[PDB]
């Protein structure tokens, strides 16, 4: 206490408020750039999914393991997590949703396997004893598809090897600048999602060399691309959450200054009084 | 209530066999506390070695104010005859209050916080009686009866600070008079760290010159371990984000700090402190888990006391240090860390 | 009187554990105040969640305070309280809401109060 | 069989370790027994030699 | 490799068994010494109190 | 404080509440009546119960339950009644 | 604060700028002349009319700078100009 | 008295250079803590190495502290102080390990001490 301590604390908290306001600005710009990069992904996935429309669930059928709803003995999850803190509750809400559903699954006796994107989930599930089979980390704010090839490759190789029976991606969904929602959504076996080619019965392709060889790589690339889309949306959601969290923290600091300055003024006055009564009642 | 009295009375108990006579002079304490600490000095062997001077809170101000001089005059009987003594003024911050009362009743012009002017010169000429006198002054004083021995009187005044504030009148004087400070912190005392000595602002101008050279060797590394820990500590609340190259330091700091905790009325010989610091300095604790450090320490101190007693005897008796001693210590730690358990 | 040689090891150790938790909780209130509870480590969230229970369980209703609050007073024996605090600290009542502990007698009135919300 | 030896050895060491850890507890308690006996027989003696 | 591996397999029982023996043979001396030193203290304390 | 120490209670009127149109701005939680219900008519005592601790709890609950909330239906009815009361 | 209340302005000399090598370390924003341009020769009143607040803003913009690489060049022009004039 | 007109430009520039190096190393400590060393640039790792070597080289053994440490004291002329710090900042002695500079005295004693380490 004493004026010269409380003024030092007020100074340090004002500095903290500078820091958090700068971080809010930075995050608010990075969110825009990240959602531009989020809308530069739709064409590839959408056209490729239209293609898989015609080739697979067309009037013509084909015998791919990744379109048939075989039996569930164990399930895989691709987990997207930030590489950086200060994100608000994002990661933990997501991990709690995941843990609740993975509990519901293991209550039928099925095992589960995790592939981790981002280091925060890596640490969390190393602590909670999850079954992490592969991971990639340090992508930061520059996610790239080439880095994702590893873990999704592992999960696919395990799926077609029979070792998995269903595959999920768990990630945040950027909806509004002010609201993002965690979602667990399936990507193997491929969902049934309209895209009817009954209209396109007018034509069929020249397949070089054959449709099955293509359909294989089509589906593999498509899964890779949906994982990438998920990573990029989660990145934009992280930026939005950091923006709102730093906003809240700047207003908290701004109120703590109001408290500290009342304490400071009280100490200022008490010190003046006690100095002056010590002088005056000294004389005589 | 942070252990100021406990620290001084363990300092007194530990002299129960060291040749140093001890004097404990109590200013303004309530009698049923003096009786309690005397009952504890009697439990352990220390009472037969020490003098107690009492000025209870009910005694007039003149006695409370003169008691420290009456104690110093009883330590000087030993100093001036070639022996060693230790004197512990409990609460100079109550001698100062008694002297303020006496001054204000004599109508002397008051200073700051209403303390009289010469309250520095009050403590200055008390503490500067704590001295070591060379053998020639002894021979001159004892008129040739004692030769070649140097007397010594050691003082450990105690002060009490309101709300940790060290910028008040009496604290800021006695901090200027003395040779060092042991700052006891109430936060460290709550968090479990006992004794609560704050290493980052405690000092001792005598320093290593007063240690046994084994301790002088080994503690230098503890200073730096704790200094690096105190520079890094700010990140402990973001620790998960840190890099292992610093996480190593930030955990070694916590382990050495958990090592310096100690129970009351349990003093350690120099052999045991040296051994236990060597253990942490040479990385043996790098893998023991934080919550077990104390049981590790206890087991080690027990093991060595039966299976290597002659080395303890040597160290305690001479305090020396050699590559030979270092090898023996490394051997003891190696055998312990494998062939026993905590 | 709070010495192992007087109150016995278990009581002393429980008291010092409670103090350690509440102090560690004080050391976090500034970061919690600024940045909110979400920036804490996953083990600090547990320290906070246990301290906020210990604080309530230190509450008690008094026979002379029925005038103010209606609720009937309670008398808690020592043996019956060092057990409750040892429990909360050891995390075996770590599945019960905070308001389950507020203004109750022994730890068994808390486990009951939880059932009724 | 390498790891038969390995594992059985590790757990066998741990059992020796626990057996020591419980050989110690009886020791601590017996101390308390005999030392409090000495305390009782000390007070009960003092408080009648002095009365005499 | 059969000889080289089965050597360790046949030896580590002997060795780790001897060390599990050793741990306990220390702990036993610890118990015995404590039951001795509690006797030493039993005499020392009572003598102190009678002198008092 | 000198006078809080002489009287038999206090009615603490808080300016934050008063600016929010809550008038009279009686802050429950600080205000108390050291004679308690002994002074009330039996009907009033019956109806009121420990209501003031109910509003103290509601008002501190609103301290955490603005940016997020948990147990979010029973806390929801707690908040609903506290709000309609105030 | 007695004297600040007596005089017609102040030139506040800032230690941080002085140590950093900005000599004279005049601090804009917090320093001010209350007679204003009435005292300033015409050419200087023309050429200097912007400098003061432009620098007052640059000094906070360059304080935001350090926590942000990858600056919008609509602001990088500003952070260059302010540094020129400083 | 620390301005070019009185100390000479050589001295003034060497002093301001030491200040610049250390003032940058202060910036970099808190990157190294969060990210570890390896994420720095080439010149950032090099600024760090020279900053640590300068920070070491400012230590010295005293003829009067000779009684606390046993090590004999050293007297370093101003020519040699400037020559040493300028040599370190230019990168002439980048090939010595840090501890060659601690408590070394003159700069030649650094190139000598580096042998025995
Ligand atoms: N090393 C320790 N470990 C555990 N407890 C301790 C230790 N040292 C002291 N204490 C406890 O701290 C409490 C306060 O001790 P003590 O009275 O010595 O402090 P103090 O500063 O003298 O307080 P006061 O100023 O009121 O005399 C004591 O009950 C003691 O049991
Ligand atoms: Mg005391």
């Amino acid at each position: 206490a004493g004026a010269k301590d409380i003024r030092s604390k007020i100074a340090s908290v004002q500095n903290t408020q500078k820091i958090t306001k700068a971080m809010e600005m930075v995050a608010a710009s990075k969110m825009r750039k990240s959602q531009d990069r989020m809308a530069a992904s739709r064409p590839y996935a959408e056209t490729m999914r239209k293609v898989i429309g015609h080739l697979a669930h067309g009037n013509l059928e084909y015998k791919h393991p990744y379109l048939e709803d075989r039996d569930v003995k164990r399930v895989g999850y691709l987990v997207v997590s930030t590489d950086r803190g200060l994100a608000g509750g994002l990661n933990i809400n997501l991990f709690k949703k995941l843990l609740a559903e993975m509990k519901t699954w293991t209550d039928k006796g099925v095992q589960a396997d995790l592939a981790m994107i981002g280091s925060k989930g890596v640490s969390f599930f190393n602590s909670v004893g999850g079954n992490v089979v592969a991971q990639v980390t340090g992508m930061g704010d520059n996610p790239s598809l080439s880095e994702l090839i590893g873990p999704v490759k592992v999960m696919l190789q395990a799926y077609d090897e029979g070792r998995l029976d269903k595959l999920y991606i768990v990630s945040n969904k950027f909806i509004n600048t002010m609201s993002q929602v965690p979602t667990i959504s399936q990507l193997l076996p491929l969902p049934a999602s309209d895209d009817d080619d009954l209209k396109h019965k007018s034509w069929d392709y020249l397949y070089e060399p054959d449709p099955k060889a293509l359909l294989d790589t089509l589906l593999r690339r498509y899964v890779e691309s949906q994982v990438y889309q998920g990573v990029v949306e989660n990145l934009a959601s992280e930026q939005a959450a950091r923006m709102v969290a730093m906003k809240a923290a700047t207003d908290n600091g701004g109120s703590l200054i109001k408290e500290l300055q009342l304490v400071y003024n009280k100490a200022r006055q008490a010190s003046i009084t006690q100095e002056l009564t010590e002088i005056v009642s000294g004389a005589a | 209530q942070t252990g100021k009295t406990a620290l001084a009375i363990d300092a007194i108990i530990n002299q129960r066999d060291s040749g140093i006579k001890c004097i404990y002079v109590a200013i303004g304490q309530k009698a049923s506390t003096i009786s309690n600490v005397v009952r504890k000095l009697e439990e352990h062997g220390a009472l037969a070695n020490t003098i107690v001077v009492v000025a209870t809170a009910s005694e007039s101000a003149a006695l409370q104010y003169l008691a420290p001089y009456a104690g110093c005059a009883m330590g000087e009987y030993f100093r001036d005859r070639g022996e060693d003594a230790l004197i512990i003024y409990d609460d100079l911050s109550k001698q100062a209050v008694a002297y303020r009362q006496i001054s204000l009743l004599l109508r002397r012009p008051p200073g700051r916080e209403a303390f009289p002017g010469d309250v520095f010169y009050l403590h200055s000429r008390l503490l500067e009686r704590a001295a070591r006198v060379n053998a020639e002054y002894v021979e001159a004083f004892t008129k040739g009866e004692v030769k070649g021995k140097t007397g010594s009187l050691t003082a450990l005044p105690i002060i009490e600070t309101q709300a940790g504030d060290v910028s008040a009148f009496v604290p800021t004087n006695v901090i200027s008079i003395t040779d060092g400070q042991i700052f006891l912190e109430t936060n460290l005392f709550n968090a479990g760290i006992r004794p609560a000595v704050n290493p980052g602002i405690s000092v001792s101008r005598v320093g290593g010159a007063a240690q046994t050279k084994i301790m002088k060797k080994l503690s230098g590394g503890i200073r730096t371990a704790l200094a690096q820990y105190r520079e890094l500590a700010a990140f402990s609340q973001f620790a998960s984000d840190l890099d292992d190259a610093t996480r190593k330091q930030l955990d070694h700091g916590q382990k050495v700090t958990e090592l310096l905790k100690q129970k009351q009325y349990a003093p350690m010989s120099v052999a045991q402190q040296s051994l236990v610091l060597f253990a942490a300095e040479r990385g043996y604790l790098a893998d023991v888990e934080l919550s077990k450090i104390g049981s590790f320490e206890a087991a080690l101190l027990a093991y060595v006391d039966r299976d290597h007693a002659p080395l303890m005897q040597e160290i305690n008796q001479t305090g020396g240090y050699n590559d030979e001693i270092e090898g023996k210590l490394k051997g003891i730690l190696d055998s312990f860390k494998a062939t026993q358990s905590w | 009187q709070l010495d192992p040689l007087v109150v016995g090891q278990e009581h002393y150790d429980t008291a010092r554990g409670v103090q350690s938790i509440l102090q560690r909780y004080q050391e976090l209130k500034d970061i919690i105040a600024i940045l909110g509870m979400d920036e804490l480590s996953e083990e600090d969230k547990l320290v906070v969640a246990r301290a906020r229970k210990i604080q309530r369980f230190l509450s008690q209703p008094f026979f002379v305070a029925e005038v103010f609050t209606g609720s009937p007073g309670k008398y808690v024996s020592l043996k019956d309280t060092i057990r409750g605090f040892k429990g909360i600290m050891e995390g075996e009542y770590d599945h019960l809401p905070e308001q389950a502990f507020y203004m109750v007698g022994s730890i068994e009135e808390a486990v009951e109060k939880a059932k009724k919300l | 069989d390498l790891d038969l030896a390995k594992a059985s050895a590790t757990d066998q060491l741990k059992k020796a370790k626990a057996e020591a850890q419980v050989i110690i507890e009886q020791a601590n308690k017996r101390r308390s027994q005999i030392l409090d006996e000495a305390k009782a027989e000390a007070e009960q003696e003092r408080t009648k030699i002095v009365a005499q």
